[PDB]
């Protein structure tokens, strides 16, 4: 997901502006749905919701717009258990042997004959939560097992939290409402309001451990890999209690990152650190936020956002609709140089021509260079020490960058990676002259619709995830609900689309209507005022009661 | 009863729900949503109830690409009656009203549906819903950042035997 909030010091109108570009599934239980809710006099909010949840998840109201992105904070901890040496169904806490609890569930299964059979399954539980097995990584042997404590299991506040967000007046009010309830499970929140405040909050439900406990309570091997893991044989490694927290064992709101600015804040699923590099967010718990290299989507956004020039709505829209493959900025110049160094090598000719002709985009009309580039990058990612300039913590916006072609072993390995990538592209069924929109599609009944965008891992802000199906790449997730909100005197002006359309049902008139618009990148008014709604020539009305 | 809503739709089927209270608001939301997505919600509720294998057998998967039987064990464990009851008891009156309205509005659409916008008409799993079903969906979302990412791992957790 991406989010950008712009404040009074950078917006062209001196008021707030918000771009919401969540990247979510195109099917299933997390498929966004647009709606506008009004209880006259006390609630008036519009945006998109998730299936079965009668609240707006990402949206706007008269003076405020907000959105969410998945955060990098931990919302659970694994606990490594030390098992009783006499009994692997018992585990030790402070040297004392405790029994695991067993909870059995029974499931009905429809068989080959069409009849139901009952299957019983035992779930083992510790004082921390259920045991989990990841074969070859988190085993249950005679020495150790792993349990998982999920902080959101006790978060009964999630629905109330979004109903409260839906009632929020401005950025200050939104912050109060979120910090007071602490009901957000696993996302960042970014917002802008009419007065021109831009807000970022990493305000979610995060297991709390006092800082002095971390060095001894962490499992060093697992934390090194980004897995939140604690020593489950020591009672002192229980989540810490703080009376200021809304829920026993979670981090108080005062200890979680917040940035309130008048220029901008942004997030593309990296940590709080470089939300705005002019004011880095540092000094938080490793469970909360760490100073890690940022992804190419955030690097792209920061490249467009930094400086002093005003930002117009159109600029933010074009950050999405450009389909710029930002990862190409890091390697394509050196890749083209390698290509020129190897003129006359038959294994590289088609690839090098395709790469040279390529618009560095993931547009419908983008050439096969994008496909060659993707297959190359998947292989480049597996190479050791091939960056010309590796990650530099002092230059996090501009590193890593370039290919170390001056190193003979790297030049050899990079050339082999490109030859291997080319061989893979040429093996697959791609008709010569075919473009990106010919390959990446969303199926709608018996038909297909070409879809622009590409994987977020390649630095495409308009992130689209696809999977091979038959002759095509089928879109499964990414850009979903888009809203771009500004605040002119008359009322909030919002523009966007729901990429996959309102209905998942092929019979519906709203199964592919916005998907056709998304293909053509033609965003639309999101009508909010009675005047806007009444101006719509498609307006229909129904009143219902029982 | 005491459930009423006014719904307007603008271009592309976007509903605008007006009501005097949360129960009526939920009524309008559930009805509008069902018109577009009844089959989707019924399928996802089957998943969150741990009933996939009952309707579809063990060969299929959920929309999260988990096998039906492991998915059912996970959701049966997650959404035990005691857990749903405790979750409900912790909800504010406004939230309870939104959920009661939503279930009633979704069910109103189902009573009237003739297949115009509902491809799964006549399937045994397309059934009236309960507020508990909405809590099952809510809890399924809650754990997407935690134990839900370990659903297969939870199902696989069994103690060692006599092996060397
Ligand atoms: C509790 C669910 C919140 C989902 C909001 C969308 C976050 C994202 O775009 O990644």
């Amino acid at each position: 997901s991406n989010a950008i909030a712009v404040g009074s010091e950078r917006s062209a109108d001196g008021k707030g502006m918000l771009l919401a570009n969540p990247h979510f599934p195109w099917n299933g239980a997390m498929r966004f749905y647009q709606m506008h809710l009004t209880i006259p006099g006390r609630l008036d909010v519009m945006g998109a919701s998730l299936p079965g949840l009668p609240v707006v998840n990402i949206g706007f109201s008269r003076h405020l717009a907000w959105t969410h992105t998945v955060d990098t904070s931990s919302h659970f901890t694994l606990y490594r258990l030390a098992l009783d040496p006499k009994d692997p169904r018992r585990y030790l806490v402070d040297g004392r042997s405790l029994p695991l609890e067993e909870k059995s569930v029974a499931i009905e299964v429809r068989g080959a004959d069409g009849k139901l059979s009952r299957v019983e399954h035992k779930v083992y539980q510790s004082i921390y939560g259920p045991l989990v097995v990841w074969p070859g990584k988190l085993d249950w042997n005679r020495s150790e097992a792993y349990a998982l404590r999920d902080a959101n299991l006790e978060n009964t506040r999630v629905l109330q939290q979004w109903y409260s967000i839906n009632q929020a007046s401005d950025v200050a009010d939104l912050r109060r409402r979120v910090e007071a309830l602490q009901g957000i499970p696993w996302v960042n929140t970014l917002a802008a309001d009419e007065q021109g405040n831009a807000l970022y909050m990493n305000q979610s439900v995060v297991p709390y451990l006092k800082p002095e406990l971390i060095p001894a309570c962490a499992i060093p091997q697992l934390v090194a890999e980004g897995l939140p893991a604690l020593q489950g044989q020591d009672s002192r490694c229980a989540w810490s209690r703080d009376p200021a927290a809304a829920q026993a064992g979670i981090t108080p709101a005062a200890q979680l990152p917040v940035l309130l600015r008048r220029d901008f804040v942004q997030n593309s699923n990296d940590s709080a650190w470089l939300t705005n590099p002019a004011s880095p967010l540092q000094g938080f718990s490793p469970l909360v936020s760490q100073e890690k290299p940022i992804g190419p989507r955030a690097r792209y956004a920061l490249s467009r956002l930094q400086g002093k020039q005003p930002l117009e709505a159109k600029t933010l829209e074009e950050m999405v609709t450009a389909n710029h493959v930002f990862s190409a900025d890091q390697v394509l110049p050196d890749l083209l140089r390698l290509c020129r160094d190897n003129q006359g090598e038959k294994s590289l000719a088609r690839a090098c021509a395709a790469l040279a002709q390529w618009d560095r985009g993931a547009n419908l009309d983008s050439g096969s260079g994008f496909v060659y580039f993707q297959r190359f990058m998947q292989r480049f990612a597996e190479l050791d020490g091939a960056w010309k300039e590796p990650f530099d913590a002092q230059r996090p916006l501009d590193t890593p960058q370039g290919i170390a072609l001056d190193r003979p072993q790297v030049a050899t390995q990079v050339r082999q990676a490109l030859a291997d990538a080319a061989a893979e592209v040429e093996k697959s069924g791609i008709p010569d002259g075919a473009r990106w929109g010919d390959l990446q599609v969303s199926t709608r009944g018996q038909e297909r619709i070409a879809i622009p965008g590409g994987d977020g891992h390649f630095g495409v802000y308009n992130a689209i995830q696809s999977v091979r199906k038959g002759d095509h790449l089928e879109v499964v997730g990414g850009t979903s609900y888009i809203q771009l909100v500004t605040f002119p005197e008359e009322g909030p002006k919002a523009r966007g689309l729901l990429a996959f359309s309102q209905s998942s049902d092929p019979r519906s008139p709203h199964y592919r209507d916005q998907t056709e618009l998304f293909s053509r990148q033609q965003w639309q008014t999101l009508p909010f005022s009675d005047r806007q709604i009444d101006a719509d020539p498609q307006l229909q009305r129904l009143s219902i009661r029982e | 009863t005491g459930l009423a809503a006014d719904i307007r739709w603008t271009a592309y089927g976007v509903p605008h729900i007006r009501a005097k209270d949360e129960r009526g608001l939920g009524y309008g939301i559930g009805y509008a949503y069902a018109r577009d997505n009844a089959c989707l919600l019924a399928e996802e509720i089957v998943t969150a109830r741990g009933e996939r294998a009952r309707y579809f057998g063990s060969e299929g998967k959920s929309s999260a690409e988990l096998d039906n039987l492991p998915s059912d064990i996970f959701y049966a464990w997650l959404n035990q009656p005691e857990a749903l009851q405790a979750f409900w008891q912790a909800q504010t009156p406004a939230v309870r009203q939104l959920l009661e309205g939503y279930a009633a509005g979704f069910n109103r659409f189902l009573r009237e549906a003739d297949g115009k916008t509902t491809s799964c008409l006549g399937q045994p799993w397309l059934r009236a819903i309960a507020t508990d079903d909405l809590l099952r969906l809510t809890r399924r979302l809650l754990v997407e950042g935690g134990v839900g990412q370990f659903a297969d791992a939870l199902v696989a957790a069994a103690p060692p035997g006599a092996e060397k």
